[PDB]
């Protein structure tokens, strides 16, 4: 979101492995939506 | 959400997302409200357009919502409310929530078969 | 009502510098057994599970189970004034918005009290069940950091390939290819650099390099490391905290775009 | 006794529960079905390889 | 001993004491009585009672927790991008123990001095934390929002 | 006709970086007693005072009293290119509009000279009496710098309190509250100072973070600093420079209000 | 099919540290007689030369010559995980684009199997005069590094004169002319350490501090180094390991600009 900090280096360093890897918790509590931010 | 909103703090964001789409293996969804973002942004992407919904359908939907909360209300009032909001669903839903939980506007009986 | 008297705060320093940028908030799940932390990172592809046993603290008191989500930037700030040798007091009420950190400086009386609010996380504890790992490895601390930094100097994706001798780490980058094999160095003076392997089957996975760098940033707190890795499971990097507890690292492997024949 | 808004009370859980823009939601749902099928096929390839 | 101005010496403390716009007054009264108020944008002429109605609504809904579950921004404060980045999100995430149906409350006094990008930032924050946090705003010209 | 010989230019560089952001301009008045500066903030909430005795300079010469005003920014631009070990000359004429800074050679091969125009301004002698302060402490400067920069990122304002127990710092920020307690038995080991009180009554006031951080920009002048504090007469920060003079600082507290019922 | 076997890691780990930022490309001429390195600076001022012999290596194998080219930084990153006591082995194929690097185990059973991509450029031939020099001196290496590091603080160009009184290194710059002159007599804990001169005519030239500082990074190879200086040719520094080869680095003089008369 625009409400959180979204700068290029930060978003790349904290969101690239979301699409370059598997998910560590593939079972259980999965349908929650963490708002991505860096305070 | 709102790729169109770019600040000076948001430095190199369009280049960043270009790199994301370039190197992704998972689905990426961009949403925005402006039509101009389609022309200034360069890349390969599938486009999906949401038109303004039909007034009578969302009027019936809001009327079911107020019916579930034990309120009966005419269609034309909701049509006026939606056209005042330019058929905005969240605006009409939120103002309906306010106006319902306040206890309703005017108590007038209207016998309609089509209590 | 919760009270902890951490006999030493430098271990908290080391674990937080291990997790100062990977995970975003820290969760404390607290019962009679001890203090538990189940935090999944900003990419939500790696998990950190930290367990402190109740006997490790000077005093431990927990009237009921408590879950506190705390901002990590806040604790990263407050603890940079915490001494290398000191006593720390964790203070938490039953149903409050508060968490107090009491620092007794090495002066006769220099008490620093930092009170932080709670960030109200709706995500509970998360952790995999216990499963037999076909690849369990006793490996050293510092040289792991050296070879991760060398792979970082080479590439950005890590090939982990265990075999009968040990494991091979490969990294094919644009600068070049670097492949280092570790095997049975058990017959050595100290057991911390001893490598003994009790693996079952050779299996290969690939992982994010930078994550392995942050997880090996926690090298000097433990003398050795155990690794638990197998097929279709996260890589597990675990450290034993001598007389305090144990920490667990879970790594989802990199997704591979396998091509049909 | 409620503590939460009608927008999230009557928030559509299913894409079929959305009102209007039926063609757009069918295209989006088909695209996400194709992508989850691709992810499932990649998972099947991973188990077939090992 | 100090000459308190009558504008604040005789500002109402209960919602019924406010006159003008009586239908919205009764609606604010029933929302103070029961609770679970939605996000409110009061618009009107200056000096009408908007800030009075908002503050009395907040006082009636909270009570003793008015010093903690309530937070206020006016044009005297910063109200730039960085504060709507950090402070208001930190409060909207902040845990506060409250009675049932009672939510943490943020007041934006005279939101017409919000910059456009500040509002663009404020949208996601006000819409995702709606389970525990409600927003109230005041303005004179609605088009400035 | 005015000649001053600053023994070491490090002190002048230090006081300039101590007051670089505080004030619009520096207006010095010179007498046979010495040099004085009582300049009060552009935002009109604080005053810097510096008195340097004539014997502190290598050679101090005056013919009459003179008050001259110098823009701070160009003064900083000139002094930032001066060696700290250097011996400096400040020359002022009787009626000219230009002040001369004759720096000796920092490299022992190039004597530097710079000029500054005079800026006329209404400056009043804020002759405050030095009343007896109900709270006087001595406490090291570097610690006071580290604690203000600790509480600054916590709070936008600090509650100072002085009691018989000791000196106490609170800061209620949005992330949470930060508290620091000192004691009279609390003696530090960084610079070997025993914190003391000469207080009479407990007092609690509130001061902004920004000004206090820029008061701690005067840390390297003296090892210890004297804080004088009263219920009505505001905060006094006093550095006692060795054989040079004394550096007093007046900061008024923020008003406090009682929360309505 | 080329394979070289170096007996200890102390050789490469410091000769490459001498070339940390000197030449962008490690250019080898691999012959059956031995390894040569002929790499030339991009500033047209510094030439570097190595001649490793077959007798120094454990066993030398060559089927054909190589115009071998290695990138510097990645080779440094590969080098940084080499054991000091380990045996270095390197393989270059006939047509493949990989340079294999297998070292002995730093953990006594943990061996390396590295690769290195081959880069192909002009690899132009560099001519060496193999001439006579007007002044040759046998000189301690660590003391030369000490003098170079002491004079590097002052300026950028050092004047060097070699005569029968010895060498004279003067940094005529800003801070001061640091004059270091070493005679024939030099007394250490060893029985002999002579700064001896075998000269014909006294020479006087000017060299750069940065390249001299780079040259002094090859200190641990040889305790005694031969420095060659003539009137017109560049400075030649030759570290003779007496079993591996000779490190010959050539630095062009700084020509003094003749002002008009
Ligand atoms: N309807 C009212 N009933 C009673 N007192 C009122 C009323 N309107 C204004 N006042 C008084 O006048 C003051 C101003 O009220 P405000 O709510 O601040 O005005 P406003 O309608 O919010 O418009 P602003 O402040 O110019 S943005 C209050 O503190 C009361 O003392
Ligand atoms: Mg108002």
């Amino acid at each position: 979101n625009a409400s959180s900090q979204r700068s290029g280096r930060q978003i790349l360093s904290q969101l690239k492995e979301a699409t370059q890897s598997h998910q560590v918790d593939k079972q259980g509590v999965n349908s929650q939506k963490p708002c991505f931010f860096n305070s | 959400e709102e790729v169109d909103v770019i600040f000076d703090e948001d430095a190199g964001f369009l280049n960043a997302i270009k790199t994301f789409m370039a190197t992704t293996k998972r689905p990426v969804i961009l949403t925005t409200s402006d039509p101009t973002f389609s022309l200034m942004f360069d890349g390969c992407f599938e486009e999906i357009k949401f038109s303004t919904p039909s007034l009578l359908n969302v009027a019936s939907y809001l009327q079911m919502i107020c019916l579930t909360e034990n309120f009966r209300t005419d269609v034309k009032d909701f049509v006026t409310l939606l056209t005042a909001n330019t058929c905005d669903i969240r605006k009409s839903i939120l103002y309906l929530q306010f106006w319902i939980r306040s206890g309703g506007g005017v108590l007038e009986e209207r016998p309609l078969t089509l209590l | 009502m919760f009270e902890a008297r951490l006999v030493q705060g430098s271990i908290l320093k080391k674990v937080l510098e291990a997790l100062k940028d990977l995970i975003n908030e820290a969760c404390w799940d607290i019962s009679s057994s001890g203090v538990n932390l189940q935090s999944m990172d900003s990419s939500h592809v790696s998990l950190v599970q930290l367990t402190l046993r109740s006997e490790g603290f000077d005093t431990y008191r927990c009237d009921r189970n408590l879950a506190m989500g705390v901002n990590l930037t806040s604790m990263s700030k407050i603890l940079k004034c915490a001494g290398n040798e000191d006593i720390i007091t964790l203070r938490a009420e039953d149903n409050a918005d508060t968490l107090a950190l009491v620092f007794e400086a090495p002066n006769q009386e220099k008490v620093s009290d930092y009170e932080m609010k709670l960030m109200d996380l709706d995500v509970e504890q998360l952790g995999i069940p216990e499963q037999e790992y076909s690849c369990v490895v006793k490996m050293p601390s510092g040289e792991f950091a050296r070879i991760c930094r060398d792979l970082s100097h080479i590439g950005d994706a890590v090939v982990i390939s265990c075999a009968k001798d040990g494991v091979k780490f490969s990294a094919s980058g644009e600068l070049g290819n670097g492949n280092i094999k570790l095997s049975q160095t058990s017959n050595v003076d100290k057991e911390e650099e001893a490598v003994t392997i009790e693996m079952n089957e050779p299996v290969q996975l690939t992982f994010a390099l930078r994550y392995l760098n942050f997880f090996t940033k926690a090298t000097p707190l433990s003398s050795t490391v155990t690794l638990s890795m197998s097929a279709d499971v996260p890589l597990v990097v675990e450290y034993k905290i001598a007389d305090m507890g144990h920490l667990k690292y879970y790594l989802a492997p990199k997704i591979e775009d396998e091509e049909g024949s | 006794t409620e503590d939460m808004l009608w927008t999230e009370k009557y928030q559509p859980q299913t894409a079929s529960e959305l009102i209007g823009n039926e063609l757009a939601i069918k295209k989006l749902h088909s695209w996400l079905k194709d992508w989850k099928r691709r992810a499932e096929l990649e998972e099947r390839q991973n188990l077939k390889g090992k | 001993h100090y000459e308190l101005p009558w504008v604040e010496k005789y500002r109402p403390v209960k919602l019924n004491e406010i006159v003008g716009n009586e239908d919205t007054v009764s609606r604010l009264e029933v929302f103070a009585r029961e609770g679970n108020v939605p996000n409110i944008i009061i618009a009107g002429p200056p000096g009408t009672g908007k800030t009075t109605s908002i503050l009395c609504l907040a006082r009636a809904l909270l009570g003793p927790a008015l010093k903690d579950a309530m937070l206020e921004l006016n044009a005297s404060n910063d109200r730039g991008i960085d504060v709507v980045r950090n402070k208001i999100k930190m409060f909207a995430q902040q845990k506060v123990t409250l009675p049932k149906g009672r939510h943490k409350i943020i007041i934006l006094d005279e939101a017409d001095s919000m910059t456009d990008g500040a509002q663009q930032a404020l949208r996601r924050t006000m819409e995702i934390y709606s389970k525990t946090t409600r927003f109230a705003l005041a303005c004179n010209a609605s088009d400035k929002i």
